[PDB]
């Protein structure tokens, strides 16, 4: 067989999941995006590029906060990300609602995961098209 | 909530010619036992809102939440959070209104009276009341419960006609309020000693005080009451 590539949740005869890395594809056609953890906090950096001059400086804010205490940044489909952030940001109240302490980052990383996962796991929907670096200070 | 268990009583307010003032005291009754006694209900959100709360504290502390999660939501993708698009008492206000008169609507109030004290980023006073029912009104005095019927008329003898707000500054209007507080401390049955109080101005902007008492009570006559009608010892 050939065409392991056109639907998303499929195998290939190697045993992988080609749709995701098309979505990789995206990713690595973004613009640059970074963070760094220093020893008590972190640091998000990204490179927004000015396709004219008639954009206003300042005022296209690509960093997104989650909660009060989380940032996100992320790299490839803008609109894919900030849909992330929304879900994230659902994730987050639905905890702190329930558990009253704002979420731990660990945690907050693996809710992100299993919704990005569950991409992957039907043809009806496709893979999320950013990668997407993010951290805070929780109590650990 | 179908009936309130744990209850606050009035919250009171006023304002005056740069801000406003409100205060309540610290109570928290469970019918007529006085069961908690460190009891906040002046709520203050962002630094030009105080949102003050009688009735059932369990609905109280939901709303808190709520309130929260409002400052926390309008941070979101939102550059000027802490200027030109913060919240503004007026739409705190709204918000809360509208809930409570959907929660009225599908007959399951949240079971308490509010008000909202603050300065609007413009300089201009913001004080209304909203309740179970959805019910709101604005006057340059407000007061729940109690209040209604005792602050009031002693507000209102300070700020009679909306011509009175400017004539009135920050001392007379705090000591008119501490003043009622001493008052509904003689005669609700179900008020405390201790009490907070809160000035929102738009030059000091948000000062907020914990942790007063009622202060220069006269007992001193009680010594020569006697009996209740024919007896004189
Ligand atoms: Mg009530
Ligand atoms: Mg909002
Ligand atoms: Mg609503
Ligand atoms: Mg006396």
């Amino acid at each position: 067989g050939t065409g392991y590539d056109l639907s998303n949740s499929v195998f290939s005869p190697d045993g992988r999941n080609f749709q995701v890395e098309y979505a990789v594809k995206a990713v690595e056609n973004g613009t640059t995006s970074i963070g760094i953890k220093c020893n008590d906090g972190v640091v998000f950096a990204v490179e927004k590029l000015i396709t004219s001059k008639l954009l206003v400086p300042q005022k296209n804010v690509k960093i997104q906060v989650v909660d009060r205490h989380i940032g996100c940044v992320y790299s490839g489909l803008i609109p894919d990300g900030r849909h992330l952030v929304n879900r994230g940001r659902e994730e987050a109240a639905s905890f702190k609602k329930l558990y009253k302490t704002p979420i731990p980052i660990p945690a907050f990383a693996d809710r992100l995961g299993q919704y990005v996962q569950a991409h992957t796991l039907y043809n009806s929907v496709r893979p999320f098209g950013v990668s997407t670096i993010f951290g805070g200070v929780d109590k650990n | 909530t179908q009936q309130p268990i744990v209850t606050g009583t009035s919250v009171i307010s006023m304002k005056y010619d740069n801000g406003v003032i409100i205060a309540a005291d610290n109570l928290g009754s469970y019918g007529s036992l006085l069961r908690f006694n460190g009891v906040e209900r002046l709520i203050p959100v962002g630094d030009n809102t105080v949102v003050g709360i009688s009735g059932d504290i369990s609905d109280m502390q939901h709303i808190e939440r709520l309130l929260k999660d409002l400052v926390t939501e309008n941070a979101y993708d939102n550059p000027l959070a802490d200027a030109e698009e913060a919240l503004e008492p007026s739409y705190i206000f709204e918000y809360l209104a509208t809930v409570m008169y959907q929660r009225r609507s599908k007959m399951n109030p949240l079971w308490n009276a509010i008000i909202v004290a603050g300065v609007q980023s413009n300089g201009d006073q913001f004080l209304r009341y909203v309740n179970l029912l959805g019910v709101t009104y604005s006057s340059p005095t407000l007061a729940t419960g109690f209040g209604a019927h005792m602050a009031n008329p002693l507000l209102r003898k300070v700020v009679d006609r909306e011509s009175d707000i400017p004539k009135t500054t920050v001392q007379v209007a705090e000591e008119a309020i501490v003043n009622a507080m001493r008052v509904l401390y003689y005669r609700d049955a179900r008020s405390s000693r201790n009490f907070s109080l809160a000035i929102i101005d738009k030059n000091t902007g948000l000062t907020f005080k914990k942790n007063l008492q009622v202060e220069n009570m006269k007992w001193d006559f009680a010594k020569d009451i006697k009996g209740y009608g024919t007896q004189k010892i």
